[PDB]
């Protein structure tokens, strides 16, 4: 009944310990906390055609009596078949897909989680705290950005980088049911889906194997939606999960499919790449190769305004021949390095065009 | 005529890179709903189109936070960082002059220097686009831009992680209360927030309804008929949020996946499609502080004795050279 | 406003108590009622 | 579902044992009608005989000369848009594929004297236009060539003049259906020349060009295939025919003679007479065989054929 | 395309029906009857496949086995021989593109001052220096 | 066939007491840069009509709607809005609006549709994605020549130097205009008087040499006594310019000089409502339901 | 003379004379030429 | 989908006469004003055209074909006549039509209609219950404006006092009727006529009004009283069509007082 | 019997996989692919 | 000449001989074939 | 070729030899060099000797047109 | 371009070339017959 639910919520309900004290303070006390959580829509989408030719003989019109077109009509069913297992299959990708797709535009980055979550004492940092937090931030994301390029030789601390990433994200809940697990009855704690590229450098040397199938659930959830709850939700508007149980309150298989489990940190997690299986000989792009944008700024035509600051490193460098030496002019131009690293140049008259306007 | 105006310049241009990011999750971190399959025909060429669909719903199971990206890699970076200066010719301003016959002199002039200006008879569905080039070389064109400001701001300041408008600014400062967040942007009677030496570092580019404020500023709307992109947007228009009281630690929430200020098929960069789902990662414009590459303004600087190094060197003689301190320090030829 | 109409559905479709008795058109007294 | 129509007529202007399904055909008034339009409607200072003379020695030399009036019943009332476009391909910016044209349709007709029936039909042109009893209000959209039957100088045609395209079965070679195609030099996709480029719904045009220049007339027709609707459509290509529309504006107490007037100033004419109800709008440009010529074509696919054939103007 | 801010290095060559057009661009056969190869020849002349109308990139269908563009066995560089059959690989004639080896104006700018070690010091008083970025930057052998 | 459908899809981030409106608005047109059959919310938002970073005005907005595909809503059922097109042709069965105008429908009238002009906005405000809808006013044709008229008069007065009622059926009505832009007014002007330039021909004389004859066949019969009303241009001619006398028909034995000028006449007269306005796209037909049309009630139109 | 001379300008420089917008630059084809626009049909100095 | 029948029950005491001419009357066209499944005579007959309370002239009757719904007499048995919707969604099967008109339809033209402008009204008397009715002309859309233009024209000369071929598919056609019916059409056009020069003639006099380099007073209470009169009119006589003469292995030619069919545009 | 070949042919047929996805995205169908190739005759010479 | 089409009518002969193990994108590689 | 077989659905011994297989990456493959086997002390270049062409450059006579070049 | 020689003195720096080497090729297609296989089952997959 899912295209019916208006809005659908779940609650969280967690207490936090105490610590008795002495003076001078405030008396500590218990607290209780309280969240309430909606959920977000999304559908998916597929389609196929059949064009004229082929629905005027599965339709049985201008039917005719030889057998060359019987001979017709069943190869359009065939066409008309395959179309059907490869669009009912598509929702079977699409599915990995999107579950792709909401779980990145959810995660933060690791260069800020990472920090922070060391400094969670007093909760609620005061001024001076966090000042000092953003100080350290604005280091940490630009020595870091790309730690598998600059550090492409060192595994022994990418192995420690892997480890802290995988730590610095709180479990989400218990739920009791069949696992995910390893041949072996262990918890498997989590997923990391890299690429292809990324993926065959880390099983090299720097993370160790375990596994090479596990065993996963073959079944979905289930909700039925029938019994007093339809009642409530007929007559007002709102039914509760476990509306049986709630009542009395008051007054599972597996299957050995072939897949790569690691070691990191301490957590047997997963390691795949979506690459291959999914994602392949199709017009879709893999969502993990992400774009990123970086200012860059270059004063142009500065003068040192001063006397000591306007000086040589010796005495007698890059001299000229000349009479007068030609650098000590103030500079009208700037020079850097291209993106294919050749020398470009930007003089002062490519500001005419910024200018010379009206405004 | 190469005579110096008695005028300096701050170039902000904005380049973009194809990374290899990686993704963490925990067990059970998403309940996942599936709904039931609807099909929905219609007509199709001659014949008939199906359509297959299905509702779905989602919600995050965790208290804390579940799940963590990162950038690890870098492919080949995709716009080519060079010298496409702007103009400004391409926006229907205001006020205009007061003999046409020197706006052409004008706009001929500053057209007789870059390829990047709009063609002369003025089309009527769309507006005024550039001349299309008959082959792209080395990727999207990066379009470099220009503020101005006194020939002799020190060199101190631009040497490290920076702001353009000379006045470090936004939000993640303080939030304690409303009002604060406008006065720390523009009130020039306090200190600046990082250089408490001084005011400003730019009187021309950071004060409300100065030089460059009118400029850039998105709510003044000057550049609002042109279809280029302008770096200084985020970095001039001031931020606004609904929960610029409610929320503590946003810095997290606000830096996630900011979807694309520009284009990324077009032979140059252009203002953002209504209907583009790219999807990005913003370290720069968060923090509102951008990054030195390696620059100087004379060329013989960049070159050393021998057998391909750089030439630190900081500063000879009235000339400067910048030892890049971007993200970038390694992963680019030279 | 009127939300009133939001705390049950309009035709919820329980038993009646019972019946009306005037067959009167009511749409001329659309101030007296919620 | 859809909608034919049929015609007998005589194969002087058209062979349809030589266009394939999918061509348009174009449907011609009386050239009778001529005679006394030209006589009220031709410029002071200006004698229509010349008109008179194009359409006799065009008539003189085409077919049975008699009887091509009234009283005999038959009359040549069919001619394919590929004839009509090479009659005229020294006009056509895309000179290689008209010209391919050309020699293409003057060697696979009849053999004999059409060199001499295509300039009469282009000097009769000519001359229309010349005193300014314009082509556009004769020729008129008949429908898209589904089946024929033909004998000794005479035919018959049934064609497509409403719904979709594809939705018609016919007994020919390959396959029961059959898709519309146009000669590729008088394809003109305004798209790229406005720059919109948007997928989605076009419509499809047929749009004349005049060149009313003393001595020097201009006739040629398109086919265009663009987003914008029937209203702004004159003013887009008002637009990228700047130069034309100012030669005709220039050389085509008190009073009010030697003022700029319509019948001078105008340069195109057009209607519309289907649309592409796609989500995008795919189509091939492939050599085709005409018999024993090759002669590119444009292939479109999924044209809903539309109607209400009224001509909208444009001299401003 | 390559360097935006201008048009052309050198006007001289490579404008139409300019010297080096007219000299060196083969549809003008003008260096037609000379046996002696000529280098300019790939570099000036425009190409052309009937394949332009149907590739995204024929680029690997066009850079695998070009045959060999010069003699073989004589004393010098003649053309080659219509009985030839010899199969070479040419990387440069596909992107259009050249190598610049390590060279100078100054002969004495070569050497350094100690122990067969070679110096770059690109640049020194109007006369130059040019350290190579040629595939064969190492692989030859340098006086020591 | 069937009609051309049109589905958007409804992001999720909608509060009850949103759609709630949203179930109001069947009935009402819509428009899109772009016939797909798919689309998104925000490009029928107003946001969509920017002519460059500003929104647009009457002068502009006129311009948007002939230039558009509209489409009328017909249901709204949970998180999608279905709508067919009107003026591709395609057929629609049974098509039903919503009157939106101030005024009162008659049966059979052509119907234009116009921006508001009378100052009073229903649009929704849909504060969650922060965007906004307005919906074109469906009005007879006869008040859209009107009003029509009084806007590009209030154009070409406006912009002359030193920088509005309106009676159908007994009623006044203040309209009022907000003419920003001064260059999208011209293309208006541009357009006004070059429909008036192309309606003069050399016959255009003898039916100035007998405006003093209109003077008297008016003075005997009643109508024509109204339409030389006291403030009137033809009338003050009659009694301050006089004509010449007709020179000589040249080249008048086969040409007739009258009979091209009345029959280019009708070219732009049929064009220049049109142009300045938008066509009349919709006509309604109620079958058996109400004669009459009041703001706000629901009636079947056919497409013309 | 209504407008500026071509051959005049030489206030340039290289990174100028190179740039798309000199309407000069069509006429350096040859290191040992010099070609102009000049009228047509006037051999000798001609008349005034 | 379904056709839209129309009945009009025929009374009694209608003379054999009237009946056996009505029989004939098919395929011809009728306006109502709304569109009803059950009608009656009095709404298709000229008194539903009264105006001002009196029958109305060629501009009133060229207003009302554009409000007003059209119909074709389909078969008619002794006792009713039984009509089609013509205008809205229908798909009617036979729908065919009789040409009224002195020029010849050709296979393949479109069809507008028209009142008598020219000549008499041919119509017939049902002197019976005291009414009569007239039927439109259907002409092809290449013809609409020309003869427009060339009766009004005329109308212009006979109103020009103090001191003409219509040739369609290669057939001429004259207007002076062997006779002298210069009056009779005067009254039923002279509407037309006034408010066609009194729109043309300030046309020619507003732009002399604004600049006098082309070759009290209130001039924007003047533009806006030209261009709603000229805009108003002109959009009167800009008609549609809503027919095409579509016709299979008959006579491609349909003569004056002949059969064929048609379909909906 | 390869002497008596005028030319041979050889025919491929792929059909590739999709991707279900949500707005705003045209919705995908499969494609189909149909390729063809021919044989080149060559031979092989020795004397004695 | 672009006559090898039509030897053979494209689709035919139903069942296969082999089985292509590369699902890839083609369309890059269309001038491989004939 | 299988027409009996197409008609229908439209209505041995190996040998050890001795090689060099070597797993390079996770795939299985041969190793050889034919110029021993089949090439040598024959009148045959072993084709896979193959050549490759380079075009060098080198600006002769250039000046360095500035005053801050030339140091 | 010459991998081979120039990086001679390092191993390790051609494992990852060869490795890759013979991965940015497709597999062509199994032809129901029995192929070269190793004396222990395993199948082969090329020539280098």
């Amino acid at each position: 009944e899912l295209a019916y639910v208006r809005d659908g919520v779940i609650q969280f309900e967690v207490q936090q310990p105490m610590i008795a004290r002495d003076g001078p303070h405030p008396v500590d006390q218990p607290v209780h906390n309280y969240m309430v959580k909606r959920i977000h829509k999304r559908s998916l989408s597929a389609a196929f055609a059949i064009a004229s030719e082929a629905l005027s003989l599965l339709s049985n019109t201008y039917v005719d009596g030889t057998e060359i077109d019987s001979s017709l009509r069943i190869r359009a069913i065939q066409q008309m078949a395959r179309n059907l297992r490869t669009v009912l299959d598509s929702f079977e990708r699409g599915t990995a897909d999107q579950l792709l797709g909401v779980l990145l535009e959810k995660a933060p980055p690791l260069s800020l989680l990472s920090p922070i979550n060391k400094f969670q004492p007093e909760g609620h940092l005061n001024r001076v705290a966090r000042a000092a937090l953003l100080s350290d931030l604005k280091r940490r994301v630009c020595a870091d950005m790309f730690f598998m390029t600059r550090h492409a030789r060192e595994p022994r601390l990418i192995s420690a980088y892997l480890s802290d990433m995988v730590s610095c994200t709180q479990p989400s809940v218990m739920v009791s049911r069949i696992t995910h697990t390893n041949t072996r009855g262990r918890q498997v704690d989590g997923v990391l889906v890299t690429t292809a590229t990324l993926k065959r450098q880390l099983l090299q040397g720097i993370l160790q194997i375990d596994d090479t199938a596990a065993d996963v659930p073959v079944t979905y959830g289930e909700m039925v939606l029938q019994g007093t709850n339809l009642v409530t939700a007929l007559v007002m508007g709102k039914a509760v999960r476990g509306m049986d149980d709630v009542a009395r309150h008051l007054l599972p298989v597996n299957a050995r499919v072939p897949a790569d489990l690691v070691i990191v940190g301490d957590k047997l997690v997963f390691l795949e790449a979506l690459e291959r299986r999914v994602y392949q000989a199709t017009r879709v792009a893999y969502p993990l190769i992400g774009n990123i944008d970086i200012t860059f700024i270059m004063p142009m035509g500065v003068f040192q305004a001063n006397s000591m600051d306007r000086y040589t490193r010796h005495a007698g460098d890059f001299s000229t021949v000349s009479e007068q030496d030609p650098r000590q002019f103030p500079p009208q131009g700037i020079f850097f390095y291209n993106k294919d690293g050749i020398l470009t140049q930007l003089t002062l008259r490519d500001a005419m065009g910024t200018i010379c306007h009206s405004s | 005529t190469g005579f110096h105006p008695g005028i300096a310049f701050t170039v902000v241009r904005q380049d973009r890179f194809a990374t290899e990011q990686l993704l963490y999750a925990e067990r059970a971190s998403e309940s996942y709903f599936v709904g039931q399959i609807q099909v929905h025909h219609h007509d199709a060429i001659g014949g008939v189109n199906f359509t297959l669909t299905q509702p779905r719903a989602h919600v995050d199971l965790g208290v804390g936070y579940t799940a963590v990206c990162a950038t690890a890699a870098l492919r080949c970076p995709l716009t080519d960082m060079g010298n496409t200066a702007q103009n400004l010719f391409f926006s229907r301003g205001g006020v205009p002059m007061l003999h046409d016959n020197v706006t052409e002199s004008l706009r001929r002039i500053t057209a007789s220097g870059g390829r990047l200006n709009p063609t002369e008879p003025l089309p009527i569905f769309g507006g005024l686009r550039p001349a299309t080039s008959a082959g792209i070389a080395r990727g999207q064109a990066s379009v470099c831009e220009f503020v101005a400001m006194p020939v002799s701001t020190d060199l101190q300041y631009f040497r490290t992680a920076c702001n353009p408008r000379g006045r470090a600014s936004g939000m993640l400062y303080m939030g304690d209360r409303d009002a604060d967040i406008e006065a720390i942007m523009f009130d020039h009677t306090q200190s600046d927030v990082a250089y408490t030496d001084r005011a400003t570092l730019n009187p021309w580019a950071s004060q409300k309804h100065s030089y460059g404020d009118r400029l850039y500023n998105g709510t003044y709307n000057l550049t609002g008929a042109s279809p280029i992109y302008s770096p200084c947007f985020k970095f001039f228009t001031p931020a606004e949020v609904n929960t610029n009281c409610n929320t503590l630690d946003r810095l997290l929430m606000e830096a996630k996946a900011v979807a694309s200020q520009s284009s990324t098929d077009t032979e140059y960069q252009f203002k953002r499609p209504p209907g583009s789902t790219e999807m990005t990662q913003d370290p720069c414009g968060l923090f509102q502080e951008a990054y030195p590459p390696l620059c100087s303004s004379d060329a013989a600087m960049l070159r050393t004795a021998h057998a391909g190094e750089t030439g630190a060197d900081e500063v000879h003689l009235a000339q400067y050279l910048i030892r890049d301190a971007s993200p970038l320090r390694g992963c680019l030829p030279l | 406003s009127d939300r009133i109409a939001g705390l049950f559905n309009i035709p919820a479709g329980i038993i009646p108590t019972g019946n009306v008795l005037s067959t009167i058109e009511v749409c001329a007294h659309r101030c007296i009622f919620d | 579902t859809t909608q034919l129509i049929q015609q007998v007529s005589l194969t002087d202007f058209f062979r349809p044992d030589i266009e394939h399904a999918g061509s348009i055909v174009l449907i011609l008034r009386h050239p009778s009608d001529m005679i006394g339009e030209a006589n009220t409607l031709t410029q002071a200072g200006r004698d229509p005989d010349v008109l008179l003379e194009g359409l006799r020695n065009l008539f003189n030399a085409c077919t049975a000369p008699w009887t091509v009036g009234e009283g005999g019943g038959l009359r040549a009332y069919v001619t394919s848009l590929s004839f009509i476009a090479a009659c005229r391909a020294e006009e056509y910016t895309d000179k290689q594929a008209a010209d391919a044209n050309r020699t293409a349709i003057v060697s696979a007709y009849g053999c004999s004297r059409m060199e001499t029936r295509l300039i009469r039909f282009s000097e009769c042109l000519r001359a229309m236009v010349q005193c300014h009893v314009f082509p556009h209000r004769f020729i008129s959209f008949f429908g898209s060539l589904l089946e024929y039957t033909i004998q000794d100088n005479l035919c018959n045609i049934t064609a497509v003049a409403k719904g979709p395209q594809e939705a018609a079965r016919t007994d020919k070679t390959s396959t029961r259906r059959v898709t519309a195609n146009i000669p590729a030099c008088v394809f003109w996709d305004v798209d790229k020349d406005l720059h919109l480029s948007a997928d989605g719904l076009k419509h499809v045009f047929l749009v004349f060009v005049y060149t009313q220049r003393r001595q020097r007339e201009g006739v040629r027709l398109h086919l265009a295939l663009s987003q914008l609707n029937e209203q702004c459509f004159g003013r887009g290509i008002g637009f990228l025919l700047g130069r034309i529309r100012a030669e005709n504006a220039a050389w085509g107490t008190g009073d009010f003679r030697g003022l700029p007037t319509q019948l001078s100033c105008m340069y195109a004419a057009y209607t519309l007479i289907g649309t592409i109800p796609s989500e995008s709008v795919r189509y091939t440009r492939r050599m085709e065989r005409f018999g024993g010529y090759n002669v590119p074509t444009i292939w479109l696919e999924g044209v809903v054929w539309g109607g209400t054939n009224t001509w909208n103007e444009c001299y401003y | 395309v390559a360097y935006t801010d201008r048009a052309t290095l050198n006007p001289w060559a490579s404008q139409k029906h300019s010297y080096g057009d007219r000299l060196y661009n083969g549809t003008y056969n003008l260096t037609g009857a000379s046996p002696i190869y000529s280098p300019c020849f790939k570099f000036f002349t425009p190409a052309e496949v009937n394949t332009n109308c149907n590739t995204l990139d024929r680029l690997l269908m066009e850079a695998k086995a070009v045959a060999s563009q010069s003699s073989t066995d004589t004393e010098y560089q003649f053309k080659r021989p219509p009985g030839s059959t010899e199969m070479t690989q040419d990387p440069c004639g596909l992107f259009q593109e050249a190598y610049p080896p390590l060279c100078s104006s100054d002969a004495a700018m070569l050497r350094t001052a100690h122990a067969g070690e070679t110096g770059a010091d690109e640049v020194h008083l109007a006369q130059y220096l040019i350290r190579d970025a040629s595939p064969l930057r190492g692989c030859l052998p340098l006086p020591r | 066939a069937m009609p051309f459908e049109i589905e958007v899809l409804l992001p999720g981030e909608l509060s009850p007491a949103e759609t709630s409106a949203l179930q109001k608005c069947e009935g009402k047109i819509i428009t899109f840069s772009t016939l797909r059959h798919r689309a998104s919310l925000v490009d029928i938002a107003l946001s969509s009509y920017y002519i460059n970073g500003a929104p647009p005005d009457t002068l502009s907005l006129l311009e948007a709607y002939r230039m558009r595909f509209a489409a009328v809503i017909t249901r709204v059922i949970p998180g999608k809005l279905l709508a067919h097109a009107i003026g591709v042709g395609t057929p629609t069965p049974g098509l039903f609006i919503q009157n939106t105008s101030p005024v009162d429908l008659c049966n059979g009238d052509y119907i234009c549709l116009l921006p508001p002009v009378f100052g009073s906005a229903d649009s929704i405000r849909l504060d969650s994605v922060g965007l906004e809808i307005v919906f074109p006013l469906t009005i007879p044709q006869t008040l859209m020549r009107e009003i029509i008229a009084k806007v590009v008069a209030r154009a070409v007065e406006r912009t002359a130097a030193g920088a509005d009622v309106i009676c159908y059926n007994g009623r006044r009505y203040e309209l009022e205009t907000n003419l920003q832009h001064r260059d999208g007014s011209d293309a208006a002007i541009r357009t006004l008087v070059l429909n008036l330039m192309f309606s003069i021909n050399e016959g255009c004389l003898l039916l100035l040499a007998l405006i003093p004859t209109l003077l008297v066949q008016g003075a005997h019969d009643g109508y024509v006594n109204l339409l030389i009303q006291t403030a009137n241009c033809v009338r003050e001619t009659g009694q301050l310019i006089n004509i010449p006398p007709m020179p000589r028909i040249q080249d008048g034995h086969r040409r007739f000089p009258i009979y091209e000028t009345i029959s280019s006449w009708i070219s732009t007269s049929s064009r220049l409502g049109d142009t300045l306005g938008t066509r009349a796209i919709l006509r309604v037909c109620v079958f058996d339901g109400p004669s009459t049309v009041h703001p706000g009630d629901r009636t079947a139109v056919i497409q013309v | 003379m209504p407008h500026h001379p071509h051959w005049v300008n030489e206030h340039l420089t290289i990174l100028q004379f190179i740039a798309p917008s000199n309407p000069r630059l069509r006429f350096e084809l040859n290191p040992a030429f010099d070609f102009f626009v000049a009228p047509g049909d006037v051999d000798l100095p001609g008349p005034q």
